[PDB]
Order: C-alpha cells, then structure tokens, then sequence
C-alpha cells in the first residue's frame, strides 16, 4: 500500500 | 531568484558540516536553482510516464521508467529499484 | 526535507498529476544525494584557499564536474539566471 504524499 | 526551492538552510548546513568556513550569498541561490532544475526534469518525465499509462499519480514505477529511459539521469541517479 | 518544494514543482510541470508517498520518498532521496555530491565537490574546490569559501564559482564548477554534460549545461544556465535575478 502507497497512500498519496 | 524565481525559485520554489529554499535558499535559507544551505549556508547554515555547509558551515555546520565544515564543508567550508565561509559561504558566498550567490552559492545557496545557485545550488537551490540547480536542485529545482533536476527535480523538475525527473518529475516532468515521471509525470509523462504516469499519463502515458493513463495514471493520475506518479508511483515508484513511473520514476524508475523515467530514469531508465534517460541516459543522463541513469548516469547521475543510478538504478531505481521498485 | 525537500518534499514540499518537490510537490510545488510537480504542480507547475503537471498541474493534474499527483505523487505517491513512496514515489515522493524517491524524489527526496535523489535531491539529498545530488545536494551532498555538489556540496562535497564544492568543499574540495574551496579547500584550495585558506578560509575555505564556497561561492557560486565553486558550485558552478561542482555542477560541471558531477552532472552529465547536457544536464550540467542546463543546470549552469539555471544557476546563472537565478543569481542574476537575485543580484539585480
């Protein structure tokens, strides 16, 4: 998982 | 100077690491403009890869593709993993 | 950290494109690595003088040595313009 900055 | 990148922390950092005992007022401006130029180059290419792949955000894969397809960025930055 | 400045530049070049947390970490590592390469190089150049002094001349040389040729040429021009706008 890689959420918005 | 036109820039978005910060000129202020550079002189302090250079003195505190003893990179030099003195820093000219032009040096931080020059250096921030160079770092901004390189960020803009990578982002523009990474964003092009995102759009080409019909994405609305840059993910690691897009930066890896951008650096890999650019001879000078690959030389400057090295391999991008994941 | 350069992340906020990288974000602002992303929005000038690609107004409609975002960036993941992991991608922004990579951008920020690139900028720190280059900073250190240019700072280290400028440190050697300035080491010739007593009272070692980093000026825009040392940065300019450091850029021409560390960056690949076409990147170096555009960066030097960007560096020069920014110091001209600041100066005048």
């Amino acid at each position: 998982d890689d959420d918005d900055y | 100077a036109g820039l978005q990148f910060p000129v202020g922390r550079i002189a302090r950092f250079l003195k505190a690491g003893k990179y030099a005992e003195r820093v000219g007022a032009g040096a931080p401006v020059y250096l921030a403009a160079v770092l901004e130029y390189l960020a803009a180059e990578v982002l523009e290419l990474a964003g092009n890869a995102a759009r080409d792949n019909k994405k609305t955000r840059i993910v690691p894969r897009h930066i890896q593709l951008a650096v890999r397809n650019d001879e000078e960025l690959s030389k400057l930055l090295g391999d991008v993993t994941i | 950290t350069y992340k906020i400045y990288i974000f602002k530049v992303l929005k000038q070049v690609h107004p409609d494109i975002g960036i993941s947390s992991k991608a922004m970490g990579i951008m920020n590592s690139f900028i720190n690595d280059i900073f250190e390469k240019l700072a280290q190089e400028s440190s050697k150049l300035a080491r010739y003088n007593k009272k070692p002094t980093i000026t825009s001349r040392e940065i300019q040389t450091a850029v021409r040595l560390v960056l690949p040729g076409e990147l170096a040429k555009h960066a030097v021009s960007e560096g020069t313009k920014a110091v001209t706008k600041f100066t005048s």
